[PDB]
RNA sequence: GGAAACUCAAAGAGUGCUAUCGGAGUGCGCGAGAGCAUUUCCGGCAGCAGAUCAGCUGU
C-alpha cells in the first residue's frame, strides 16, 4: 500500500542464478519490512478539510485557526516584529529548533524561537543580503556587503572569506560540509567548512545569479539566471551539469522538493512552471497571475506557497502528474475539476521577502519588511522526524555525537552527480559478455633505447597487420597466375 | 550432504546434535539411590505396599443412566481420587473413544 | 470546518524522570535518508582505513621455544589449548598454550625428530583414562616410534606414569605418521608406509606401490578409513584401510611436502609442494586440481584447513606465512616478522582464529588469522557495528580506492622484490607462448588447474 | 566447556551457569582480561542461576571446616543434586569448574557425572566473581559478606587452634 | 537500541488487527505509542517491577478489549489468525523478561505463577515446571515456595510420586524449619487416607499405616532438636554443665510444643488408626532425649504427657455412654498414675475433673460416677 | 580588587547504567524431546452437568 515510496529501482550458472532470487528476494522482504513502519510511525499528519461546498478552504484565516488550534502550536505562532532594520529574510535550520534572521540594513539575530533564548544577536552597518546555518545552532553564516562571515554561536567573528568576492545567494549542503555561494558577478564557489579549502570555482558564464535553491536529494545547486536559464551544477565538471529554460526574462526564485523530484520556478513575466527534475518534462505552466511571485517555496509534504509581495498563496497537492492538480487562481463555472488556493494570507502592505517551512512543525515562516510572521499551515509540515539524523530535542551530547559522526561520515566531493545512486555500477566499459581471456655514452644509451622502441613499434604493427590479413573476363581467366 | 552445506545462508557451527539436556528438575531424583536418612527409611517403608499405576489402572477401570444423573456424585467421587498416570491414560482412551465415535 | 496540527506534546518525547532513556522516533523514508549509496560507501572506506588501524596479527611466543628450530607440531583435537611441538635435536614438548608454557619435555630420540601426533589410544586391557592424562606420540629418523604418555591439569577428578608408556621400532626410518582418529591406529611412512596399532610392536601392514620412501602423511577428519600420502617420486598417493590397499597415485611436477585433508568437505584436500603453489585437488576426479593458490616466491612448506572448513594456512620455506580462502586463489593476508627464518610448519587451532605458526629460528609463535578482530566478548551494538562494516566491506571490496588500500601491506623487501622478478619473468614467458601460438596449430590452451599433473595411474572411468 | 561454576561463600553456596565461554587460548592477553574487572563484560559472562544461604552459623563454620579440609557436605550436596542435570551417557557428562584440586576428587567420588574441573579458566572466572562480589547476586540475600565473613573467620580460627575460653 | 527491537517485533499483530476490521489505524497508533512509551519505561536505566506490573495491565485490559470487539464487531470468539495469541506470548515474554531482571520479588513471581496456572489451558505444564524449577532455584530458604507449588502438583495434577519428591527434596535443603515438616505430614497423611478411601470404593463397587507419618515424625524430632541446638549456641560450643542441661530443657520444650501440634492437627485430621500413631508419639515422649525429662525438669510437661496417655479414649464420642462403658480402662490407668504422683496427682486430678466436666445408666451407676449419675438422670 | 552561580553558553576530567501455527495425538529420537509436520481431537456452536475447567449430546 505503501510501498511505492520505499521502492529502490535467464542465466546460466545454476550458483548464480540462485544468488539473483537470494538478493532479489531480500531485496523484495527488506523493503516490504521497511514499508511494515509507518504502522509504528509515531503520530499522523494535519489537515483543514472543506467538509461542506461553502466552506471553502481559504476562506479561514489566522484568527479562526488560531483559536481551534493548540495552545503550544498558537504560542509557537510568533510575531518578532522589528522596524529599525530593514525588510527581514528567514532561514531555519536544518532541524526546526534555531532561527536565523536578517534584515538588509545590518541586523542578524541567531535565536531559537520555541524557547526564549536569543544566543547570537549582532548589529552591523552593512547591507547583509541572506543568512543560514552550517549545521548546527553553532556556526552561522552572512553574506554581507562584499565579503562571506561565518560567526560562532555567540557572535565572535570567526571568520571574513577572503574569496567570495560578493555574496547574495549562499546556503549549505549538510551531509558533505559544503557552503555554496553565488554572487552578482558571474560567480559560483564551494568552500568546505571543515577543512576550510575551497573545492571549486565554477564560473558561471550567464550573468548574474537571479536565484539559486539547493537539492537535498542529490546536492546539485540549481541557479536561475536573467536568461531564464534555470542551471543545475555540481564540482564535478567546470561546465554546468545541465540546463533548463523555465521562463522568460529572469527567474526570480526556484525552490526543489525535498524528494529531489519536482521543482517550481517563478519568473519575472508574471510565468510560473512546475518541473519534472528526473525527466527535466516541464510538467504545467501557470499563468494570468497579476505581479510576478517574487518568492516560491515548497512545504514538504507538496503543498507549495507562492509570495507576490502583499500575497502568500499555498497551494495543497499541486505537483502530480495530471492536468487536475494545475494550480489555479478561482473556481469559475461551476468547475470542481481546478485546485484553487488552499489557503492564503494577505499582509498590509508590506511586501513579502522570502519564505521557509518549519521543517517539523506545522507553521510556514514568512519574513518581510516589519520582520516576521509564522502562518499556521496543518498540512505543511512533516510530522514524523527521524532521529538519527534530524533531531529537534537535541543535547549537548548528542549534539556533539553527530557533530563527531557527520564529520566522520563526511562524503567526499566529487561524489554528487546527477544522480547518487550511480556510484556503484562499472564504468561505462561494462562488456554483458565478459571476455574474461578464454573466448577471444648517455647519447648510446638512449640510441639504443630508441632501436628497441623502434623493433616494439614494428612488431606492433605487424601483429597488427597479420590480425587483419587474418579477419579478411575470358582472356584474363586464361592469362591469371603470371 | 556437503553439497547443501554450501548452498546455505548462515551456518551455525554446533552442526552437530549438541549436549542439549533439560536441567535436573526438583521432580524427579536423578541417581534413583536414597540419598538422606529420610529417603532411607521412606523407602524402606514404601518397599511393601506402593500404587505404581498397577492397582490405580486395576481399580480405575471402571469409568445410560448411570452416566446421565444416577451416578452423579460416585463418578465425581472415581474421577477424583483417579491418580495422575490413571487420568492422564482415562483421557486418552475417553479421548481416542470419542474420536472413534464423533469425526 | 475542522481542522488539526501535530502534537509533540513533549512527554512522548523528552522523558518524564531523568533517568529514563530519550525516545528516538523512527521514520524509514528513502526522503528523509537521501544518500544511500555514497554513506554506505563512506562507512566502508573508514572500515577499511580502521581495519589497517587495528591490522595488530601477531599475539605472543610460548615458552623460550626449542632448542634449534621446530620441525613438527601437532595440535590435539578433542582440547584447545594443548599442542604438542617436536623440534630437531630430539626434543618433544607439550604445551599448555593458556598460561603458555610448557607440560613436560622430553629428550625424545637421537637424531632429527620428523613427525608427531596425539592419539587417545584405547587400549583394550586398560580403560582409557583420557580426561586426566594425555597422550602423544612421535617418530623420528634413528628407526623409532615412541608413544608417551603426559601428566595434564586440564581436569581436577584424580589424586605416576609421566613418559615412554612404549615404544616401537623399525626396519628403516620413519618419515612422519598420523594417528587414525579412531579404534587406536596409526600410519607412518618411511621406507614404505606401515600401519601399526598400540597392541602390537610388529607393524600389522605394509601399504606401498613400490620401493619408494614416503616423506608425509594424514589421515581424514572424517571417513576416517582412507588416508593420503606424499613421496619422493613428487607423488601423491591415497589409500585405503578398508579395502587395506593403496588405490591411486598421480605424479605431479615436484615434490608434494604436505598435504592437508578438509575437515568440512571429506573428499577434498590441500597439497602444498615445492613449486611455489598449494594446489587443491578434488579426490574422486584427481585429473585436475581444482583450485591453485598461486602466491609466494619459494617452496611451500606447510597448509593447513581451519576447522571452519574454508580458510587455508600456508607456511613457506621463505619467512612468511600466508592465509587464503578457498573459494579465491590468491592470498587473502600475509604475516612476516624480523625474527622468524623458514617457517616450517603452521596449523590452525581448533579455535578456529588463531593459527601456530612455528619457525626454524626455535620459536612456535601463534598469530590471530584475522588481523583486526579481537578476542574479548563484546557488546551487541559493537558486535553490530563490526559485523555490518565488515559486511559492507565485502560488498564494496571491488571499488578501486579501498581496493588499493585494503590490499596492501608491508611485504618484507626479499619477497617484494623476488615476487617482482618473478612476475617479470613469467610475464616474458607468457610473450613466447603468445609468440609460439602465433604460429603453431596444434597447441592446446592447456589449463592452469591442470598444468602440474604429468601422470595418473587408472586414467579415466 | 566450563559451563557450570561453583563459588562459596560466607553467606551460602552460589551455583553459576555459564552463558558463553572465555577466550581459551588469548587468555592471557590483555583485552581479555581487563574484561574480568570491568562489571559490563562480566554479567555478559556469568549469571547467577542458584544460591542456597545456609543459614545457621554453626552450620556455616561446618560447612567452612569441610571445604578447608577439602570434603562434601550436606548443603553442597544438597545444590549440586539440585542444579547439576543429569547428562546422560549419549551426549556428555556435566562439568563444573570448582576452585580447588583438593575438593574435586571429593565431588567425583559422590556425583559420577559431574566433571570437576580448575585450570586457570575456572581460577580467574572465580577471581572475576569473587572481585565483583554482591553485585552478581542481584538480591537475593539478607546481610552483607563483610560481616558475616568476620564473625566466621574468627570462629574458624577458634576452632582450628581449640583456644580454651574458659 | 533493543527498544526499536521489541517494538518492531510486535508489529504484524497490529498488522492483522487492523486488516481484520476490528481495530482501525487511529486508535492502533494510539496504543502503539502508549506502549512505546511503557517499553522504553521499561528497558530504561533502572527500571522497576512496578512498571512491568502496569505495563502487563495494559496488554491484560487491551486483550480484553480485542475480544470484546471480536464478539461485538466480527461476532466470532476465535479469529484463528495471528491476532489471539500474540498478547499472550507478548504477557509471557514480560513476565519472562521481569523475572530475568528482577528476582527477588515474589510477589512478581507469584503473579507469573497464576497467570500461567490460569492459562494452563493453553500453555500446558512443562512451562509451569519449567518457570518453577528456576524459582526453587533461585530460592532453595524460602519454604512457601515448595509447599505452594506441591500444593499445586497434588491439587491439580495429584501425581503423588513427583509430589513426595520435592517435599523430600525441599526437607533436604532446609531440616531446620517446623512448618515444612509438619506439612509434609499434612501431605502424606491425605494420601494415606485418599489411598484408603480408593480401597473402600473398591469394597463400596464389590502394611500400610501410618509408618510413613511416624518416621518423617521421627526424623522431625531429631533434626529440628539438632538444628534448634545449632541455631542457639552460635559458633562456639558452649561448655558449661548447668547451660548445657538448660538450653537441652530449652529444647525439649520447643520440640514438644511443636509435637502437641502435630498431635492437635492429627486429632483434626484423624479418620484411621488415631490412638495407635498417638500413642507412638507419646512412647518416643516416654523414651525421652538427652535428659529423661520423667524424674527431670518439665514435671508439667510429664502430666501433660500422663494426662494425653489417660484421655486418649474420651476424645472421640458424643454418646458418653461408651465413654462410661470404657471408662474403667481410664480411671483404672488413672489410679496407676494417681499411686505414683503426689501434687501432679492433685492437678492431674482437677484436669480429669475439668474433662469429665466439659463431658456432661446402668454403666453410669455400676462403671467421677456422682457426674455419671448426674448425666444420666 | 572579593566574588553570590540561583542569568546562561562552549568545552575537560572523575564517578555511577543494560541484553539477543497453541496444547496433545500421529511416523517419529534414548521413565524421555531440545525438533522434523499435521487433517488426527482440534482450536466451528450452544445444553446437561461437579465451582472459568473434567464426562457427554448433536453438529
Amino acid at each position: 500500500e505503501n510501498q511505492n515510496k520505499f521502492e529502490r529501482s535467464q542465466t546460466k550458472d545454476k550458483k548464480l542464478r540462485a544468488g539473483l532470487k537470494k538478493i532479489d528476494e531480500q531485496y523484495k522482504k527488506a523493503v516490504s519490512s521497511a514499508a511494515a513502519t509507518d504502522y509504528l510511525l509515531p503520530e499522523s499528519n494535519g489537515y483543514l478539510e472543506p467538509e461542506n461546498e461553502l466552506e471553502k478552504t481559504f476562506k479561514v484565516q489566522q484568527s479562526e485557526i488560531k483559536s481551534s488550534v493548540d495552545v503550544s502550536t498558537a504560542n509557537k505562532a510568533l510575531d518578532l516584529s522589528l522596524k529599525e532594520f530593514g525588510p527581514y529574510h528567514i532561514k531555519y535550520a536544518k532541524n526546526g529548533t534555531h532561527l536565523l534572521i536578517t534584515g538588509r540594513k545590518g541586523h542578524v539575530a541567531s535565536m531559537d524561537w520555541r524557547k526564549g533564548q536569543l544566543r547570537a544577536e549582532l548589529f552591523l552597518n552593512e547591507t547583509c543580503h541572506s543568512a543560514t546555518y552550517l549545521q548546527n545552532e553553532q556556526y552561522f553564516a552572512v553574506a554581507q556587503k562584499k565579503y562571506t562571515f561565518i560567526y560562532d554561536h555567540e557572535g565572535t567573528e570567526l571568520h571574513r572569506l577572503k574569496q567570495h568576492i560578493e555574496a547574495r545567494h549562499l546556503d549549505f549542503l549538510p551531509y558533505h560540509y559544503l557552503l555554496v555561494t553565488a554572487g552578482e558577478t558571474g560567480w559560483l564557489k564551494y568552500h568546505d567548512v571543515s577543512t576550510g579549502q575551497l573545492v571549486s570555482e565554477l564560473r558561471t558564464k550567464a550573468g548574474p545569479t537571479m536565484a539559486m535553491a539547493q537539492n537535498p536529494w542529490n546536492a546539485v545547486m540549481h541557479l536561475g539566471h536573467s536568461n531564464g536559464t534555470v542551471s543545475l551544477w555540481s564540482p564535478s565538471m567546470p561546465e554546468p551539469l545541465v540546463k533548463l529554460l523555465s521562463a522568460r526574462g529572469p527567474v526570480n526564485s526556484i525552490a526543489i522538493d525535498r524528494s529531489g523530484y519536482y521543482m517550481a520556478t517563478t519568473g519575472a513575466d508574471r510565468s510560473m512552471k512546475i518541473w519534472d527534475i528526473r525527466n527535466f518534462k516541464q510538467l504545467h505552466s501557470v499563468e494570468s497571475l497579476p505581479t510576478p511571485g517574487t518568492n516560491v517555496s515548497i512545504s514538504d509534504t507538496g503543498l507549495l506557497a507562492l509570495s507576490r509581495g502583499p500575497h502568500v498563496t499555498l497551494w495543497k497537492d499541486a505537483l502530480k502528474l495530471s492536468g487536475d492538480s494545475k494550480p489555479c487562481f478561482g473556481s469559475m463555472g461551476g468547475n470542481p475539476h481546478r485546485n484553487t488556493p488552499y489557503m492564503s494570507h494577505l499582509f498590509a502592505g508590506n511586501k513579502v521577502e522570502n519564505l521557509g517551512f518549519v521543517p517539523f512543525e506545522d507553521l510556514l515562516g514568512v519574513g518581510h519588511q516589519t520582520g516576521i510572521t509564522n502562518l499556521i499551515v496543518p498540512g505543511a509540515g512533516e510530522a514524523n522526524y527521524d532521529a538519527l539524523e534530524l533531531n529537534p530535542f537535541e543535547t549537548k551530547k548528542q549534539r556533539q555525537e553527530q557533530e563527531v559522526r557527520t564529520l566522520l561520515n563526511k562524503l567526499p566531493a566529487d561524489t554528487i552527480t546527477l544522480d547518487p545512486n550511480s556510484i556503484g555500477s562499472v564504468d561505462k566499459r561494462s562488456s554483458t559478455i565478459r571476455l574474461n581471456a578464454k573466448d577471444l655514452r648517455s647519447f648510446l644509451r638512449k640510441k639504443t633505447q630508441n632501436v628497441i622502441d623502434e623493433r616494439k613499434l614494428r612488431v606492433q604493427k605487424q601483429l597488427d597487420k597479420e590480425k587483419n590479413i587474418r579477419k579478411r573476363d575470358v582472356i584474363e581467366e586464361a592469362l591469371s597466375r603470371f | 550432504i556437503v553439497q547443501q552445506n554450501r548452498r546455505a545462508d548462515h551456518l551455525i557451527f554446533p552442526l552437530n546434535k549438541p549436549t542439549e539436556h533439560n536441567h535436573a528438575s526438583a521432580f524427579t531424583r536423578t541417581q534413583d539411590v536414597p540419598q538422606t536418612e529420610l529417603q532411607e527409611k521412606v523407602d524402606q517403608v514404601l518397599q511393601e505396599s506402593n500404587l505404581a499405576n498397577p492397582e490405580k489402572d486395576s481399580k480405575f477401570e471402571e469409568l445410560a443412566r448411570t452416566n446421565a444423573e444416577g451416578a452423579i456424585i460416585v463418578e465425581e467421587e472415581s474421577d477424583g481420587e483417579p491418580l495422575q498416570d490413571g487420568q492422564n491414560n482415562q483421557q486418552d482412551e475417553e479421548a481416542k473413544d470419542v474420536n472413534p465415535w464423533l469425526a | 470546518m475542522k481542522i488539526k496540527t501535530i502534537k509533540r506534546s513533549a512527554d512522548d518525547y523528552v522523558p518524564v524522570k531523568s533517568t529514563q532513556e530519550s525516545q528516538m522516533p523512527r521514520n524509514l523514508n528513502p526522503e528523509l535518508h537521501p544518500f544511500e549509496r555514497a554513506r554506505e560507501y563512506t562507512k566502508a572506506l573508514n572500515a577499511t582505513k580502521l581495519e589497517r588501524m587495528f591490522a595488530k596479527p601477531f599475539v605472543g611466543q610460548l615458552g623460550y621455544g626449542h632448542r634449534d628450530g621446530v620441525y613438527a607440531i601437532a595440535k590435539n583435537y578433542g582440547s584447545l589449548n594443548k599442542l604438542a611441538t617436536g623440534s630437531a635435536d630430539g626434543v618433544i614438548k607439550y604445551w599448555n598454550m593458556s598460561t603458555r608454557e610448557e607440560f613436560v619435555s622430553f629428550k625424545a630420540h637421537y637424531g632429527l625428530v620428523t613427525g608427531l601426533c596425539v592419539t587417545q589410544p584405547r587400549f583394550h586391557d586398560k580403560k582409557p583414562d583420557l580426561k586426566s592424562q594425555n597422550f602423544m606420540l612421535s617418530c623420528s629418523d634413528d628407526k623409532t616410534v615412541k608413544l608417551w604418555s603426559i601428566n595434564v591439569d586440564d581436569y581436577s577428578n584424580k589424586n605416576n606414569e609421566e613418559g615412554l608408556i612404549r615404544t616401537f621400532d623399525g626396519e628403516s626410518a620413519f618419515q612422519g605418521i598420523d594417528s587414525h582418529r579412531e579404534n587406536s591406529t596409526f600410519a607412518t611412512g618411511g621406507a614404505k608406509i606401515h600401519l601399526w596399532d598400540v597392541n602390537r610392536l610388529k607393524p600389522v601392514s605394509d601399504l606401498s606401490w613400490g620401493a619408494d620412501n614416503i616423506t608425509s602423511l594424514k589421515f581424514n577428519q572424517n571417513e576416517t578409513d582412507i588416508l593420503a600420502s606424499t613421496g619422493s617420486d613428487n607423488s601423491i598417493v591415497l589409500y585405503d584401510l578398508r579395502t587395506n590397499s593403496p588405490t591411486q597415485k598421480i605424479v605431479q611436477t615436484m615434490r608434494t611436502n604436505a598435504i592437508c585433508w578438509n575437515p568440512m568437505e571429506a573428499f577434498n584436500f590441500v597439497t602444498a609442494n615445492e613449486d611455489h603453489n598449494a594446489y587443491y585437488y578434488d579426490m574422486r576426479n584427481l585429473s585436475r586440481s581444482l583450485n591453485v593458490f598461486k602466491d609466494h616466491v619459494s617452496a611451500v612448506m606447510d597448509v593447513d584447513f581451519s576447522p571452519t572448513g574454508d580458510e587455508i594456512v600456508t607456511g613457506s620455506y621463505d619467512k612468511s606465512i600466508r592465509i587464503y580462502k578457498t573459494n579465491h586463489g590468491h592470498s587473502r593476508e600475509i604475516y612476516h616478522t624480523k625474527r622468524m627464518q623458514h617457517v616450517f610448519q603452521v596449523k590452525y587451532s581448533m579455535d578456529s582464529k588463531y593459527i601456530i605458526s612455528g619457525s626454524d629460528d626455535g620459536n612456535v609463535r601463534l598469530w590471530r588469522s584475522k588481523a583486526w578482530e579481537r578476542s574479548n566478548v563484546k557488546t551487541t551494538r559493537e558486535k553490530n557495528k563490526l559485523e555490518y562494516d565488515e559486511k559492507l566491506k565485502e560488498r564494496f571490496r571491488h571499488m578501486p580506492e579501498i581496493k588499493r588500500i585494503s590490499r596492501h601491506r608491508h611485504v618484507p623487501q626479499v619477497i617484494k622484490k623476488a615476487q617482482e622478478i618473478k612476475n617479470i619473468e613469467l610475464s616474458s614467458i607468457k610473450r613466447r607462448e603468445a609468440n609460439e601460438r602465433r604460429t603453431r596449430k596444434d597447441m592446446p590452451y592447456i589449463s592452469e588447474r591442470k598444468k602440474q599433473i604429468v601422470g595418473t595411474v587408472h586414467k579415466y572411468e | 566447556p566450563i559451563e557450570y561454576l561453583l563459588f562459596e561463600e560466607p553467606t551460602g553456596y552460589a551455583v553459576f551457569k555459564v552463558k558463553l565461554q572465555q577466550d581459551d587460548i588469548g587468555s592471557r592477553l590483555k583485552e581479555v582480561q581487563e574484561q574480568i574487572n570491568d562489571f559490563g563484560a562480566f554479567t555478559k559472562l556469568i549469571e547467577l542461576v542458584s544460591f542456597a544461604p545456609f543459614k545457621g552459623a554453626a552450620e556455616a563454620l561446618e560447612n567452612a571446616n569441610d571445604i578447608s579440609e577439602g570434603l562434601v557436605s550436606e548443603s553442597l550436596k544438597a545444590i549440586l543434586d539440585l542444579n547439576l542435570p543429569k547428562a546422560s551417557s549419549k551426549k556428555k557428562n556435566i562439568t563444573l569448574a570448582i576452585s580447588d584440586k583438593n575438593l574435586g576428587p571429593s565431588i567425583k567420588e559422590e556425583f559420577p557425572y559431574v566433571d570437576c574441573i580448575s585450570n586457570e579458566l575456572a581460577q580467574d572466572l572465580i577471581r572475576g566473581v569473587r572481585l565483583h562480589g554482591e553485585k552478581l547476586f542481584k538480591g537475593l540475600q539478607s546481610g552483607d559478606l563483610e560481616r558475616a565473613q568476620l564473625g566466621l573467620g574468627h570462629a574458624y580460627s577458634r576452632a582450628k587452634v581449640k583456644f580454651s575460653v574458659q | 537500541s533493543k527498544t526499536r527491537y521489541y517494538l518492531e517485533q510486535c508489529i504484524p499483530e497490529m498488522d492483522d488487527l487492523v486488516e481484520k476490521g476490528l481495530f482501525t489505524k487511529n486508535e492502533v497508533s494510539l496504543i502503539m505509542k502508549k506502549r512505546t512509551d511503557f517499553e522504553h519505561r521499561l528497558n530504561s536505566r533502572g527500571s522497576s517491577i512496578n512498571d512491568y506490573i502496569k505495563y502487563i495491565n495494559y496488554e491484560s485490559n487491551v486483550n480484553k478489549l480485542r475480544a470484546k470487539r471480536c464478539k461485538r464487531i466480527l461476532q466470532v470468539k476465535k479469529t484463528n489468525s495471528l491476532s489471539d495469541w500474540s498478547i499472550q506470548q507478548r504477557i509471557g515474554f514480560i513476565y519472562q523478561r521481569g523475572t530475568n531482571k528482577f528476582p527477588q520479588d515474589l510477589k512478581f513471581w507469584a503473579m507469573y505463577l497464576n497467570y500461567m496456572k490460569a492459562r494452563g489451558n493453553q500453555t500446558s505444564y512443562k512451562k509451569i515446571h519449567n518457570i518453577y524449577n528456576q524459582l526453587l532455584k533461585l530460592h532453595p530458604t524460602n519454604v512457601d515456595i515448595w509447599i505452594s507449588c506441591a500444593k499445586y502438583e497434588y491439587e491439580v495434577h495429584a501425581n503423588f510420586k513427583s509430589c513426595r519428591n520435592i517435599f523430600q527434596n525441599g526437607l533436604r535443603f532446609n531440616p531446620d524449619v517446623p512448618k515444612l515438616w509438619y506439612e509434609y505430614v499434612k501431605f502424606e497423611l491425605n494420601f494415606i487416607t485418599k489411598l484408603i478411601n480408593r480401597r473402600k470404593v473398591m469394597g463400596l463397587i464389590n502394611a500400610l499405616r501410618g509408618d510413613i507419618a511416624l518416621t518423617i515424625f521421627d526424623v522431625c524430632m531429631k533434626t529440628l532438636g539438632k538444628h534448634y541446638i545449632n541455631k542457639h549456641k552460635g559458633y562456639y560450643a558452649i561448655s558449661d554443665s548447668k547451660m548445657n542441661i538448660e538450653l537441652n530443657k530449652e529444647t525439649l520444650n520447643y520440640l514438644f510444643s511443636e509435637s502437641l501440634r502435630y498431635i492437635k492437627l492429627f486429632d483434626e485430621f484423624l479418620d484411621l488408626e488415631r490412638d495407635y500413631l498417638i500413642n507412638h508419639v507419646l512412647q518416643f515422649w516416654k523414651n525421652d532425649m538427652y535428659d529423661l525429662s520423667l524424674r527431670k525438669d518439665l514435671p508439667e510437661l510429664y502430666l501433660k504427657t500422663v494426662m494425653i496417655d489417660i484421655t486418649l479414649n474420651i476424645r472421640y464420642m458424643p454418646v458418653e455412654k461408651l465413654d462410661i462403658d470404657q471408662l474403667q480402662l481410664s480411671v483404672k490407668k488413672y489410679f496407676a498414675y494417681i499411686s505414683k504422683l503426689d501434687s501432679a496427682s492433685v492437678k492431674s486430678l482437677k484436669n480429669e475433673y475439668r474433662s469429665y466436666l466439659q463431658d456432661n445408666k446402668m454403666n453410669a451407676e455400676d462403671d467421677k460416677i456422682l457426674d455419671l449419675i448426674i448425666s444420666k438422670l
